[PDB]
């Protein structure tokens, strides 16, 4: 997911703004879906909400507008327990013997004959919550297990929280909303109100344990590598209480960072660390926020967001309309060195015409550039010492950058890579000339439809996740509910589309038409006011009772 | 009962529920999602009850990916009836109206349904739904920051046996 917030010293109306671009399934559970919800007098908002959900997710009322990227933080711990030496399924805390608790579900499978038959399983529970097995990482042996306890089982507050989102009249009501309640299970939250500011919160449901805690209660092992573990045989590393917590073991919200400014505020996907470099947020729980390298995508928008010039709708715009595969700055002007150096290798010729042709987008018109540049990232991304400049902590806005040719080793690792990367791009019947968007569709019944954009692990701020199909990518995944949003005096003036479309049935006359348009990157407004929805040429009421 | 809304749509299909208390907003709410993805609330439902075995086998999976069998005994697991009571008990009046009126409104359009926007007119798993099944979907999108991930793995943890 991007969000965007601008305020009043940035903003080319001194007022605030909003660029919501968040990252979601095509298909499923999460599916978005567009509402605008009105009891005259007392809530009228605007956006599009997941799946069964009565409250909007993400929108924009008369003097605000929000959105959501998910957050790095975590919201569950796995506990390595020590298990009794005489007993596997007891485990000890401060040297007692525990027996684990047992809990049968019972499931009915229908079978091959059309018939229903009942299979009972078993889940093994510790105080913690349930076991877990990773085989090969997190196993059950003779002498430790790992249970899971999961921070959102208890948060019984969620659907208020978004109602209450929902009646927020400004930034600093959106604000006392969410830290009162602390009702936000996984996402970060971004806002922009009419007043000009904007805010960022990393503001969900994390398990707490005091700072002096973490250092012998954490497993060393699984931290490294980012994964929230804890020592279960101590009881002294259960969560820590703290009475102005909403929820019994969470982080008070006075301890999870906050960014309110009148300039900009950004994320996609990476900690609170840079969510504005001006004013970096630091020295917060590991279970919280990390200064860990920012994605591409980050990297990306702070390109476009740092300095004095004021930012137009149009901009934020366009930073998503783009399709520019940022990844390709740091790597595409050394790899054409190369291919320069390499003349006359056969087995480099398309693949550096591809690349040096190539307009460095994910536009549908983009040539195959595209996709021997992905290929060869795969491949980049697994070689060691690679980078010209690799990441600098103080300098994590232009770092890692370039390829180090100079040494001889990585000159050679990087040729072999790219004449790797050229011969599996030319084994798949990629047709000779074709283009980015003859290759990744979303099919709506027997048909189906180019579309713009390529992942977000490319840098391109307009991320799309596909699948091999047949004979193309398959569109799964990224940009789905688009809204930005501006507030001029009459009342707020909000662009957009739904890129999957209104309706997943393919009877819907909403199917697919949102879907042409996200093709053609042909955005349209989003009519919010009785003024708007009335000029609607398309409009159409019912009312029903029961 | 004292279930209404006002129902506007604008162009691609984007309804605008007005009503004057949260029970008549869910309402006007639920049936609008149902004339759009009735098919796709039916089968998520069916995935958060851990039914999927029962409507469609063992092979073949959730929209999550998931197998059906080990699909179902996470949501089993998940949505117990505990579990789902103490959520509803503590869910604010507001919040209570907003489901209840949600459920009758979308149970509403499956009454009326003709097909002319519902592939899977006539599938025993397309079903008239109760609060307790967006329970079941709320829950299911609660841990999907936690345990939700660790579905399989919970699924596959079961004690050693004699092993070197
Ligand atoms: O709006 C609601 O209501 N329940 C949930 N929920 C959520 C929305 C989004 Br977007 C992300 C996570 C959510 O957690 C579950």
């Amino acid at each position: 997911s991007n969000a965007i917030a601008v305020g009043s010293e940035r903003s080319a109306d001194g007022k605030g703004m909003l660029l919501a671009n968040p990252h979601f399934p095509w298909n499923g559970a999460m599916r978005f879906y567009q509402m605008h919800l009105t009891i005259p007098g007392r809530l009228d908002v605007m956006g599009a909400s997941l799946p069964g959900l009565p409250v909007v997710n993400i929108g924009f009322s008369r003097h605000l507008a929000w959105t959501h990227t998910v957050d790095t933080s975590s919201h569950f711990t796995l506990y390595r327990l020590a298990l009794d030496p005489k007993d596997p399924r007891r485990y000890l805390v401060d040297g007692r013997s525990l027996p684990l608790e047992e809990k049968s579900v019972a499931i009915e499978v229908r079978g091959a004959d059309g018939k229903l038959s009942r299979v009972e399983h078993k889940v093994y529970q510790s105080i913690y919550g349930p076991l877990v097995v990773w085989p090969g990482k997190l196993d059950w042996n003779r002498s430790e297990a790992y249970a899971l306890r999961d921070a959102n089982l208890e948060n019984t507050r969620v659907l208020q929280q978004w109602y209450s989102i929902n009646q927020a009249s400004d930034v600093a009501d959106l604000r006392r909303r969410v830290e009162a309640l602390q009702g936000i299970p996984w996402v970060n939250t971004l806002a922009a109100d009419e007043q000009g500011n904007a805010l960022y919160m990393n503001q969900s449901v994390v398990p707490y344990l005091k700072p002096e805690l973490i250092p012998a209660c954490a497993i060393p092992q699984l931290v490294a590598e980012g994964l929230p573990a804890l020592q279960g045989q101590d009881s002294r590393c259960a969560w820590s209480r703290d009475p102005a917590a909403a929820q019994a073991g969470i982080t008070p919200a006075a301890q999870l960072p906050v960014l309110l400014r009148r300039d900009f505020v950004q994320n996609s996907n990476d900690s609170a660390w840079l969510t504005n470099p001006a004013s970096p947020l630091q020295g917060f729980s590991p279970l919280v926020s990390q200064e860990k390298p920012i994605g591409p995508r980050a990297r990306y928008a702070l390109s476009r967001l740092q300095g004095k010039q004021p930012l137009e709708a149009k901009t934020l715009e366009e930073m998503v309309t783009a399709n520019h595969v940022f990844s390709a700055d740091q790597v595409l002007p050394d790899l054409l060195r190369l291919c320069r150096d390499n003349q006359g290798e056969k087995s480099l010729a398309r693949a550096c015409a591809a690349l040096a042709q190539w307009d460095r987008g994910a536009n549908l018109d983009s040539g195959s550039g595209f996709v021997y540049f992905q290929r060869f990232m795969q491949r980049f991304a697994e070689l060691d010492g690679a980078w010209k400049e690799p990441f600098d902590a103080q300098r994590p806005l232009d770092t890692p950058q370039g390829i180090a040719l100079d040494r001889p080793q990585v000159a050679t690792q990087v040729r072999q890579a790219l004449a790797d990367a050229a011969a599996e791009v030319e084994k798949s019947g990629i047709p000779d000339g074709a283009r980015w968007g003859d290759l990744q569709v979303s099919t709506r019944g027997q048909e189906r439809i180019a579309i713009p954009g390529g992942d977000g692990h490319f840098g391109v701020y307009n991320a799309i996740q596909s699948v091999r199909k047949g004979d193309h990518l398959e569109v799964v995944g990224g940009t789905s509910y688009i809204q930005l949003v501006t507030f001029p005096e009459e009342g707020p003036k909000a662009r957009g589309l739904l890129a999957f479309s209104q309706s997943s049935d393919p009877r819907s006359p909403h199917y697919r038409d949102q879907t042409e348009l996200f093709s053609r990157q042909q955005w349209q407004t989003l009519p919010f006011s009785d003024r708007q929805i009335d000029a609607d040429p398309q409009l159409q009421r019912l009312s029903i009772r029961e | 009962t004292g279930l209404a809304a006002d129902i506007r749509w604008t162009a691609y299909g984007v309804p605008h529920i007005r009503a004057k208390d949260e029970r008549g907003l869910g309402y006007g709410i639920g049936y609008a999602y149902a004339r759009d993805n009735a098919c796709l609330l039916a089968e998520e439902i069916v995935t958060a009850r851990g039914e999927r075995a029962r409507y469609f086998g063992s092979e073949g999976k959730s929209s999550a990916e998931l197998d059906n069998l080990p699909s179902d005994i996470f949501y089993a697991w998940l949505n117990q009836p505990e579990a789902l009571q103490a959520f509803w008990q503590a869910q604010t009046p507001a919040v209570r109206q907003l489901l209840e009126g949600y459920a009758a409104g979308f149970n509403r359009f499956l009454r009326e349904a003709d097909g002319k926007t519902t592939s899977c007119l006539g599938q025993p798993w397309l079903r008239a739904i109760a609060t307790d099944d967006l329970l079941r979907l709320t829950r299911r999108l609660l841990v999907e920051g936690g345990v939700g991930q660790f579905a399989d793995a919970l699924v596959a943890a079961a004690p050693p046996g004699a092993e070197k």
